[PDB]
């Protein structure tokens, strides 16, 4: 299971450049393919490819000029830019996701490939020093309520080590992702998310963001940075 | 008099065979769902052409109703007419397919056939249709005679029934032939279906046939209007006898 | 010498009887008269699930209450989710030929079997997202019956070779053969306490077995004929069995002896499903009439009929949580009731 | 108020039950055969040029029409159970060994037992009778005896309407006449009507076998077609 | 040939079984029917508001 990312580097303002993301390890055509980062800002959703390519969603930021296709049987999908302008240099990252009951969308994430040139949410926290072995808690609010009427609240938390992707840690606010610690625990009410960590150890320090998935656009969090 | 029994007797009967077709669930099936569509036809036929005709006989052929609703009753007539000939015609030709080679059309028989069938003979029936009522609202002179609702334009009448009827019918003559040349114990079976096909067969070209043939003579050419007043309501009452003689053969629908 | 040996198993056998016997005293019928009957009651089929093109032959509720998995001729076992109608999985078999499915109560594998004489567990919660084969079993000499989790690791199959055994998944070769019947196995039901289960064949009889020994406790003969699905009455003392005699019975197991059976004169046609309601006061079944029945398990009287299928009731289920009902046809729909 | 997990989920079912559509439309196209006989039969070597203890499968094709032929080895001589699944078939193929007449009557019995079963009510059975050589070959002999084991048999009406194979011994014809017959007997004892039997002859050596069964499963269908249109 | 002396032990195994009266059994049976008679969906109807169908 990977998700190897092709193209960037130096591109002219206004010219066009083609993002090429090829999948090896798992059954392509039955996912839904979704994000960049900018280089000293936290994730920023830019554009969904359904399964079959049946279903395409775009950021209104990037709304007309960017296109995506998938070759279902060469395993890729890709992103064709035109118009590039100055403010676009960001990371884009690669990005799974399966929907049925029960499923954990957002589970696996690419590389991420280097390009030079609605619901609001705000994580409080920007900076908290911590000690080993000290538990902690992590608190994302939001707009509106994200408790839908069927009773599941659409609230994911990522982690994102130095140099190193993001992944899945907890999807719809209470469960937990495949081979994440069970110290890792997500708790609250509508409009109030908390992350809580018991025993909290190394390896475990980075960049903790919240995302939505009531409706498109999906709204990422500021962010909130560990350090000792 | 004989007009009051025949709206009676197709109001009664096509009810009936809906109401067998929506309540046996032993009769769902493709074949079913284009007889209930002929049966559809011939009910709104019934009830919506057929005690308008009615009231035109008795009033002397001096019609009551006013002069806006004429080219709306000759595109019911015409509509409903195109449909339950074209149901015939599709029947007579799926029932050739399904019997000269019957392992090549249940391999290919699906719902998607019965909702292809449907759609191609209502849109025939609409399409055959089309010249009546957006030239005949506004322009009454096409659409009367002598103060009665009739089809004056023959250029109209002689393409349309070429196209609806007569095209139809060597379509169904040559169907019906091969169909006889196909079926030549199942030998007991077949000719039972053999005498089914020839009393339906023969029955439509008696039903339909003297009505079709002296309007194409009316356009060619007081004799001709008056077997057309009567022919008109002869070929009425092939839309009472279409359920029975395609239903009655069955015993489902005689335990319904 | 084997004349002696019949001899005393027929002294033994009537010893046997006449103790069974001698602990009758009242019956459930003069105990249970002076009780307020249920009166009448209707339920309309609340959700119809297509998507099958044919027979369907086998069916398992989830443990959430919401998922189910059904089997059917086509080929194809296919998961729903029952609130909204839709299709979670759907897996392709080698074998066409399916006659019975279960869910595990973790809800994370899926079992199969049927002539293939092979029971499949299919794994569902696995990485890249598809539904890939876990592990066949096989060592059956005769159809495969029916089959039940036992845990995430231990299941336990009846065979159509007069046996049931009790499988390990990880080692993959049983751990245990149930073999007392003589006839074809044709059921099985699980306890509440998951201690001890209870079988059904053609033999008409019904045993409990133990999993832990593996010998048989107690056998139950009252039928007439061959007893084609059997299930466990929620208290864990007593279950119902269904032959195609149209007469359900409800045994006990520390009575050991029958206690009331569901007849009527109208049925004369076979049982093909029997399951119990949450309080166990409404006996469910499903008949070769194109129907169902609901029996009062005090009283035997038909309380309801559930009539909604042009074909025969193959399958049925009673949700864990006791909101809805849900039964499989050969017409391929089947219906939630509530 | 949708989730947009829920629309996707939608997506999915929508797209499996696409798959199903065209997995199933694709599966309809080839006729399905149940071939059973009771033993010494020769049933394997019915169709030979043309072609998992539980289940015998066979796949052969002729004028561009698939046929699945279904064999079951593996089960105990009670069927009740099983042959519950066999019920939308063709046709069910039944093949008997008219060489040994000591077990003729139980092959017999399981004919009235599957002609008379309430699951195959709508089922029609092509009836194949194996070993015609062998029978002929002990007809010809003159050791064994007819009427020792078919009273009926001494005392039989010549078949004078029924036109012989050109070129035979008239009491082979008689005797295998008489076979049949006896079979059809039984065929049309029930007077149902609902479905018939096609009784064929069969050599030990037959290069064509799969046109017999082509030409009665066209049959079957034509009589399916003719009864569903109302013209019988 | 030798299954009877198998069949007559498991035969003399089973005898020796407890048993209880069947109006005691009875008992027990409708005691655990009339606990949960408010806990049965099916045997009580439910309003729409909490019914899931
Ligand atoms: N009563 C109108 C019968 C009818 C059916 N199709 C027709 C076509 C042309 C025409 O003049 C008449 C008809």
């Amino acid at each position: 299971v990977q998700l190897v990312e092709s193209g960037g580097g130096l591109v002219q303002p206004g010219g066009s450049r083609k993002l090429s993301c090829s999948a090896s390890g798992f059954a392509f055509s039955s996912f839904g393919m979704h994000v960049r980062q900018a280089p000293e800002k936290g994730l920023e959703w830019v554009a969904y490819i359904s399964s079959g390519s049946g279903t395409i969603y775009y950021a209104d930021t990037v709304k007309g000029r960017f296109t995506i296709s998938r070759d279902d049987p060469k395993n890729t999908l890709f992103l064709q830019m035109t118009s590039l302008r100055s403010e676009d240099t960001a990371m884009y990252y690669c990005v799974r996701s399966i929907y049925y009951y029960g499923s954990s969308p957002f589970d696996f994430w690419g590389q991420g490939t280097t390009l030079t040139v609605d619901i609001v949410m705000t994580q409080a926290t920007s900076s908290v020093p911590v000690t080993p072995g000290e538990s902690v808690s992590i608190s994302c609010r939001s707009s509106k309520s994200l408790l839908h009427s069927n009773g599941n609240t659409y609230l994911y938390w990522f982690l994102q080590r130095p140099g190193q992707s993001p992944q899945l840690l907890i999807y719809r606010m209470s469960n937990l992702a495949s081979g994440v610690p069970d110290r890792f625990s997500g708790s609250g009410s509508g409009t109030a998310f908390t992350l809580t960590i018991s025993r909290l150890e190394a390896e475990d320090v980075g960049v903790y963001y919240c995302m939505q998935h009531l409706e498109y656009p999906l709204t990422f969090g500021a962010g909130t940075k560990l350090e000792l | 008099l004989l007009t009051a029994v025949v709206i009676i007797l197709t109001i009664a009967g096509n009810i009936l065979v809906i109401m067998a077709v929506s309540l046996e669930k032993k009769l769902q099936n493709a074949t079913n769902y284009f007889l209930m569509s002929l049966a559809i036809a011939d009910m709104l036929l019934g009830f919506l052409v057929m005690p308008v005709s009615m009231l035109t006989i008795l009033y002397g052929y001096r019609w009551p109703l006013p002069s806006k609703l004429c080219a709306v009753w000759i595109y019911l007539d015409v509509l409903f007419s195109t449909a339950s000939i074209m149901h015939l015609c599709a029947i007579s030709l799926d029932r050739y397919v399904a019997i000269q080679n019957p392992i090549h059309h249940s391999r290919f028989n699906s719902r998607t056939k019965a909702f292809l069938k449907i759609i191609a003979v209502w849109t025939i029936s609409v399409g055959i249709s089309m010249p009546i009522p957006v030239f005949g609202l506004q322009d009454d002179s096409k659409v009367f005679k002598e103060g009665s609702c009739l089809l004056a334009d023959d250029n109209f009448v002689l393409i349309g029934s070429f196209v609806s009827f007569f095209i139809p019918l060597t379509i169904m003559v040559i169907t019906y032939f091969l169909t006889i040349k196909s079926l030549q114990q199942s030998i007991s079976n077949e000719q039972k279906a053999c005498k089914v096909l020839g009393i339906v067969f023969f029955l439509f070209v008696v039903m339909w046939c003297p009505f079709f043939i002296t309007n194409i003579m009316a356009v060619i050419c007081d004799v001709i209007g008056a077997l057309l007043n009567v022919f008109v309501w002869i070929g009425y009452l092939s839309s009472a006898v279409n359920p029975l003689v395609y239903t009655l053969f069955n015993k489902t629908y005689r335990s319904a | 010498e084997l004349d002696q040996l019949r001899q005393e198993a027929e002294q033994l056998k009537n010893q046997i009887r006449d103790a069974r016997k001698a602990c009758a005293d009242a019956t459930l019928s003069q105990i249970t008269n002076n009780i307020d009957p249920v009166g009448r009651i209707q339920m309309r089929t609340r959700r119809t699930l297509r998507g099958h093109l044919a027979k369907i032959y086998a069916m398992h509720w989830g443990t959430d209450s919401r998922l189910l998995v059904s089997a059917s001729q086509d080929g194809k076992l296919i998961i729903w989710d029952s609130y909204t109608t839709n299709k979670v999985h759907a897996i392709p078999l080698r074998s066409s030929w399916v006659m019975t499915c279960a869910y595990a109560p973790s809800g994370n594998y899926v079992a199969c079997g049927g002539l293939d004489n092979i029971c499949s567990i299919y794994n569902l919660k696995t990485r890249e997202g598809n539904v890939r084969v876990s592990r066949e079993l096989a060592g059956h000499t005769g159809y495969l019956s029916c089959c039940r989790f036992l845990d995430d690791n231990q299941i336990v199959t009846s065979s159509g070779d007069t046996t049931c055994a009790l499988w390990d998944i990880e080692t993959g070769q049983q751990t245990t053969t149930f073999t007392g019947h003589t006839g074809d196995v044709m059921s099985l039901s699980l306890a509440p306490d998951t201690r001890l289960f209870v079988s059904g064949a053609c033999d008409a009889s019904a045993k409990l077995w133990d999993v832990r020994e593996g010998m048989c406790r107690q056998t139950f003969t009252g039928h007439e004929s061959d007893i084609n699905a059997i299930c466990f009455f929620p208290n864990g003392n007593a279950f119902a069995t269904g032959s195609d005699d149209a007469t359900c019975r409800l045994f006990d197991l520390r009575a050991d002896q029958e206690l009331m059976t569901y007849s009527h004169d109208n049925i004369i046609c076979g049982i093909t499903s029997v399951s119990f309601s949450k309080s166990g006061r409404l006996l469910l079944a499903g008949y070769d009439d194109f129907n169902c029945n609901v029996w009062d398990a005090l009283k035997a009287d038909r309380a309801g009929v559930l009539a909604g299928h042009d074909n025969r009731v193959s399958c049925l289920g009673v949700t864990d949580d006791g909101m809805a009902v849900a039964t499989g046809s050969w017409d391929s729909f089947l219906k939630i009731w509530n | 108020t949708v989730s947009a997990e829920d629309k996707a989920a939608a997506e999915r079912s929508k797209m499996i039950d696409k798959n199903l559509r065209e997995d199933g439309e694709k599966a309809r196209r080839t006729l399905r055969l149940l071939l059973l006989g009771a033993d010494n039969s020769g049933k394997s070597t019915i169709v030979k040029q043309m072609r998992t203890s539980g289940i015998f499968e066979t796949k052969f094709q002729v004028d561009k029409v698939n046929f699945h032929m279904f064999d079951v080895g593996g089960q105990r001589d009670e069927r009740r159970k099983w042959i519950q699944c066999f019920n939308d078939v063709t046709a069910i193929i039944f093949v008997v060994d008219s060489s040994d007449y000591n077990r003729l009557q139980e092959a017999l019995n399981d004919f009235k037992s599957i002609w008379n079963n309430r699951w195959l009510r709508t089922i029609s059975v092509i009836l194949f009778l194996n070993k015609q050589d062998l029978l002929a070959e002990k007809v010809l002999a003159g050791k064994s005896k007819i009427e020792d084991y078919f009273p009926e048999f001494a005392r039989y009406t010549t078949p004078e309407d029924a036109t012989p194979e050109p070129g035979e011994d008239p009491r082979v014809t008689r005797a295998k006449y008489f076979i049949r017959k006896e079979f059809v007997d039984i065929s049309t004892a029930s007077g149902d009507g609902r479905h018939i039997c096609y009784p064929h002859f069969t050599c030990a050596v037959d290069t064509e076998n799969a046109r017999r069964i082509f030409n009665d499963c066209k049959d079957i269908i034509l009589q399916m077609n003719l009864r569903e249109y109302n013209l019988v | 040939i030798a299954q009877a002396r198998k069949l007559v032990e498991q035969l003399k195994m089973e005898a020796n079984i407890d048993r209880i009266k069947v109006s005691k059994a009875a008992a027990d049976l409708m005691a655990y029917c009339e606990a949960h008679a408010k806990e049965d969906p099916l045997l009580t109807p439910v309003p729409a508001s909490e019914n899931p169908f």
